DNA sequence: TTTTTTTTTTTTTTTTTTTTT
């Protein structure tokens, strides 16, 4: 559920857009 | 006949 | 001459006993013109009539009252001598071609504050004017249902036309009705009392107000209408028994469906539409000026007039 | 015998006590109420037959006057009418004495214009003696908005030199939650007027709860009939107990472009029913600062004119220079 | 007895205060 | 004592079957006051309820709730002990003679940056204070239609007043409205949570923000006004039911007519006559200089028109620093 | 599961596929979009009745919570929001972290103040890793004046040590030529953002076209209504996708007043609609040389303060000696 | 007895002991 | 195909074929023109139904691209843009190539600074070969002061080695007596520009007649509105034919004693409308100094040029 | 070649009362109506929106208000008359003399000889075309009251012209305030529509503006009135094709920033008159009776200096 | 036309 | 898309 | 073949030099 979300929580595991 | 008040 | 109503007592000369005359008087028949203009249904409805005396009294009233055909020349001669009550405004009188006709039903409707009560007061006080100034030389009657009768307007108009306030308040009878049954009973009392003296006007303001709240809903509409019809017919009978002018006022309702610039319709329906002879529509203009239009009339063409309500009553525009 | 006669007097005319009790349970507490009631409403209560209702109405009409009457007597009786001062000299001059009992006076206008303030001032001034311009009686307040403040009554009472506790004890208060509750409060009021003398009835607002109870064009018809019945009952009470009824109102904006030429694009709600039912109409508008303008909108005996009053810490008064 | 259109001005009642 | 409203379960002992009680609870009548204050038409509208059943329910509700006449002295005595919520500023407290009143409707309007949200946050924090310190001793509810709820201000005011920030945050409920329908539907849930726990404040910020864009054009004006009137009536019902203090926020619109003449403040609140008549107390907020603003009582039945000065300090709305 | 739910989630809930396609063609590409829209919008589109709209709304609400949460939970959730660095340490301290996500930030000022430079710097910096001040996502640029210049983007990317090629690749650009096209750009952007992760949407400028499109006071109401609808669409997009919406504004000079505001009277255009709609407002002013001053005009959680930045050859930064 | 609002004299359990 | 597509294409996929002529009468001579126009403008035209306008807009939208695009394609397109040499190396270096096309450049300064001289030099140099820095097209000159001297054009053409007769033949000239005539000339230019290939449109000056046509503060508001509309029309041309729009502006001294005491006229409308702004100041003798008053990508700097007998060029030390 | 009278528009399909109203308003010529916008015609009471609309839409037909190539403009301007100033050096530096159809404005301190130049031009304007004149009458609008009908006789005697016809060919009008200046311009147009004129001297243009308007409060009104007057002059120059010549005074730079040279003398009127004036001349005192004229602003003429003198016969070449 | 014609 | 006159475009020589 | 009214809204546009001991 992760309850409500508002601002792209910083603990999200996102792949690096710029790897280097 | 009667049609109303007479002048 | 033989213009005034003929009293019922002379039926005694036609072999009719006093008991029957008293019974008909108790019922509400006070003139031979009334019983002659009445079929046998109500005569047989009365207790004490068994189809034997009814035929002979009806025949006597038939021979005592002219009922056969006549040429249009005599009708024209009688119509040319009719009495019209002045409304106090030259433009309105020109619109009505003389004033309010006697022996016929005149009905006025419009929004609030348009001035129906003011015009009713003006007519009730000017019906006593001399015949050469446009009056009718008679008394006035005011059957009020909304409780908005004010002698002050009568006094003001009497001062305008140069009369006596005490002498003009003596010649106006008043009665208040609280429901439809009281209204019909007041009509009966008016018919009973109208033979003693000479009358010229009869005002009902407003004719259909108590019917709005007395009969509410779709389940009780029809009976309501029927009751109204009866009332209207009684009025017409008066207009034939004494030749007086009947003025009845009406309210308005708003059409909610789909157009024109006049989203107002007179409450009462087709029954009151057909029953009334002349109809007037009152609209608010600018300041103290109001517009009168002829809605329905058998002779008068449709036209518009402007009249003001000054401190002295109904009058012309203050140019 | 100026006051209305109790319905118990019908027992002396040949009416059994249980029939009188049933009539009282139907909402009639006065012989005049029985006399003014139609036959159909008499039939519609259980325990009364056609002959019974006819006899009751016969004796009721026996005990009350319903015949014709010359206009001189009407003028003499109307000259002895009672009026209640509004609070401002200019308003009294405009109204030719002030609020008149036995009729219906409606006040309408925008927000903050002072309808509730005028109602409070009337409710406190109605207890003044006749010489000072009061009504010499109690008053009732029906509040459909939760906007009843006794502090205003106390302030005006201190302005007029009365007693705060007495002026608070002589005013009845009732809050209506819905239209049916409004009608039930009207029944309770009609029961109450017959035992203690009152001289003013205040409704604020008469048509405040009709806006939301009936919503849309589908329920306009039932809303209009309910409002008509309410106004008819107010008229019945005014004719019975001779009290001045004053109802407030709310306005709406005339969105049609034709009203742009007109200088007042605001019209009272309630429509033709309340327009015809009300006798006198007052239109209230805001002036400058703490002063307002009251205009006659429709009256059978008052010409079109405007006044100039104000709202001060002591209630409704004249505009201080 | 006679028509009355409200509280009588000449009616004599005990003052409230 | 018996100050709190009687729960709907009281109808069980009064002869009302549990099925009808459950139906009423589903319909939203969670309290005896709610059913007692509703007309017969609303109860008839509920499916599965007959005319006789509705009549019996209304009679039984009227038995337990007084609905008759009472003297003005009793009402004055009852209003004497009313609870008024402090706004945090002495000047604004003196202007309103105590603060925001419970059981009524207070609406504040003005242009941007005036400080309506700041006052709402300060009231939400202060409503939890003890009665002797200007509080209302109850929780707070925040219905938000703009996404401008900041717990940092709540923590700052709690630090200023010496309260614990964690408890202050724990004692405030928050909900967000995305459209007018959701805004109206939130009040049923509000009543559901307010039945079991005592609440002193209820904040709508802002009431009319969504109506500007939800209903666009002159042709949709009537439906918008009817919906707004229904929402305001529901708010009044809640206020009269639970005795909470309802505070709503309003916007402004400029008067292009040009008839203001010398009046250099051509701003009028939006919403129209519906919100003008429905609202009991109205405040007009204007900007002064620096961080100070001026509040004026636009509409009130017992408070004269005046002006007060208040500053939005780092601890919330308060007295200006001379 | 942190991202928005695709509309295909409604298929497993028993919703007809044809109605899902119709909703997708109507502009609703997510379950959150359906949940946040009133029944009126679903009724308006062709091919959907009242019952089916009610069913769709119920199923959508059953997936995303729309109830009451404790303030501690909201504080905990807001403690983990993403704030994008603007490129200047002083401006970052003024904004207490940078541009906030999920809210509308509007910067207005004179010509040459530096709104476009700030927009370009933000667009480049939105692609930085999370633990460097960035947001790790793409950017959008809706341009209504033809002032987009990739050279500034390349310069800022060079300054921050990134590569020019992928920095230019991860920015979407569109140009609007009137108000209606400006509106439908948001409709396209909704799908473009449900397809891939985006962090920041720029509108520069929102009000420039409205002045010329709608002229005079005759068409003021329609212009304001259209602006309100556009701002509502922007707010819905920001709420649903959780992106940072940055818009720019223009200013006008007040012929009246003057003495009221002695700081060279210049008020932002757009009126109360854009005044209320925006969450944060930044007034930009020119100082000396290339240094400019940013002031917090309006913010719900930021004190009113001023800061100074500069526009150097590598973008927006801190002014040197 | 009628109720108009939250009562100051009423006994309410404090939320911040 | 690179240039604008004439509206005659609209009757290829389907159209009434009679409302096209009527749109031409309205002022739209290109599919780009009608596509860029809002629905309100099409509705305003008497005799066009809402359905007809919607159909026309839908048909025009499917031709011109109006969607989203990656920034790298925008960079590639910008790298191919053309620029016109001013006439001096220093000004070209300051402008990083010259006058950009598709944007608006406004030049302001006091009297004798050399706005008209630079305008004439640009109107001559815009006909040069692209490899030599020209725009490869004709020029248009709207003059609101009666200050157009063909002798300067002849001198600059002789300096650049062209032929004076062809240079004169390849420059269109118009004179406006009031603002309404200015807008009518703009409409005529929009109609004319679809036949021949143009590269530069000069207004000299844009705000001369606005100072006197509208009098006092009471008529200020409407005046500004008119100016805005005018500028918008210019932008439309820059969005349709790709020409470079150059306008000249006058100056007003600041009387309030605050803070050079000269500011451009026209206010925020022309400040925001213009994309590039050049402030011109008098130097020593025949030299003048140009400053980048506002630019979206050019850093603020200064350059020096001169007005020699062959137009605007580099100063001689 | 001359302006078409307003009566030419009478048969064009409009009422004569409208023509009379236009004439009494100030529009004595068809292109005078054509050059006016809709606002001026609407401001005329008695003319409706439709009336002005049709008037303008039909008057735009006779006069050319469209695009033309630069070659046609060059060919047309190649036949523009230039009036000689009586000095060979001045003619050489002006490249022909004072141009016709534009605004020429000389300024300088006292004794420079602006009034002498004006008188010489007024006399010379009546010369034949081959003799450097314009072959037309001239007028003199004087605001300083320094018009001497004795220098005119001397200059006429220099050129072999009789005094009587030269004197009666010159119209004179004196103005005492700016409103009188505007009414004098209106009357000048009224007399121009029925005759032939070639030169209009308004010495001095802004001499009364220093005194009539004082202080910083009335600076905007003074500047805008000057702009309106200059616009009226420019409209007259377009409509009738006459050469307008005005005269300015100077003020001293007290700012102290003029240390780069020694000449604190700038013309009054500011940016409005700087932009409005097409050609500007600066006059400086030399030695004895000789003066120096320098070009200040000119779209085509370069910046050069010439030396002239004021002899008993008027403005001429300095004697070595 | 721009001015008086020499021809 | 087109942002104006493009250098890489064939054009008939205006001044041959 | 009768019946019943209703609901406000939206800001805008700069200007103009001066005067030597
Ligand atoms: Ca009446
Ligand atoms: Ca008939
Ligand atoms: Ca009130
Ligand atoms: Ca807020
Ligand atoms: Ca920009
Ligand atoms: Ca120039
Ligand atoms: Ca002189
Ligand atoms: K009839
Ligand atoms: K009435
Ligand atoms: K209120
Ligand atoms: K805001
Ligand atoms: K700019
Ligand atoms: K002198
Ligand atoms: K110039």
């Amino acid at each position: 559920n992760q309850s409500l979300r508002l601002g792209l929580s910083r603990l999200a595991r996102v792949k690096p857009l710029h790897p280097n | 006949l009667r049609l109303g008040l007479s002048r | 001459e033989s213009f005034g109503p003929q009293p019922i007592s002379r039926l005694e000369q036609c072999g009719i006993n006093a008991n029957d005359v008293k019974k008909l008087e108790e019922a509400g028949f006070h003139t031979v013109e009334a019983v002659a203009y009445a079929p046998k249904k109500e005569l047989i409805n009365i207790k004490g009539i068994s189809e034997a005396k009814a035929d002979k009294i009806l025949a006597e009233a038939a021979k005592l009252v002219p009922m056969g055909f006549t040429t249009a020349t005599e009708f024209h001669q009688r119509r040319s001598e009719i009495i019209q009550i002045t409304t106090g405004s030259k433009e309105l009188d020109k619109l009505l071609q003389g004033g309010i006709e006697t022996g016929s039903i005149t009905e006025m409707f419009g929004e609030f504050r348009t001035g129906k009560t003011q015009i009713c007061h003006t007519l009730a006080v000017t019906c006593q004017l001399p015949i050469d100034r446009g009056g009718g030389e008679g008394k006035a009657m005011y059957i009020d249902t909304e409780g908005t009768f004010r002698p002050e307007r009568l006094l003001a108009v009497a001062e305008r036309y140069g009369l006596s306030g005490s002498d003009v308040l003596d010649n106006v009878a008043y009665a208040r009705a609280f429901n439809t049954d009281h209204q019909t009973q007041l009509l009966y009392q008016a018919s009973a009392m109208m033979v003693e003296s000479r009358y010229a006007l009869l005002i009902v303001d407003s004719a259909t107000a108590l019917y709005r709240t007395d009969y509410s809903g779709r389940g009780e509409l029809s009976a309501r209408q029927m009751h109204l019809a009866r009332f209207l017919r009684m009025l017409l009978r008066l207009a034939d028994e004494f030749g007086v002018a009947v003025v009845i006022t009406n309210q308005v309702v708003a059409q909610v469906d789909g157009f024109a610039a006049d989203p107002k319709k007179p409450i009462g329906g087709n029954i009151i539409a057909h029953a009334s002879t002349t109809r007037l529509y009152l609209r608010k203009g600018r300041g103290e000026t109001r517009i009168c239009k002829i809605y329905d009339s058998p002779c008068l063409p449709e036209a518009e007039a402007m009249f003001a309500i000054n401190a002295d009553g109904v009058g012309d525009a203050k140019d």
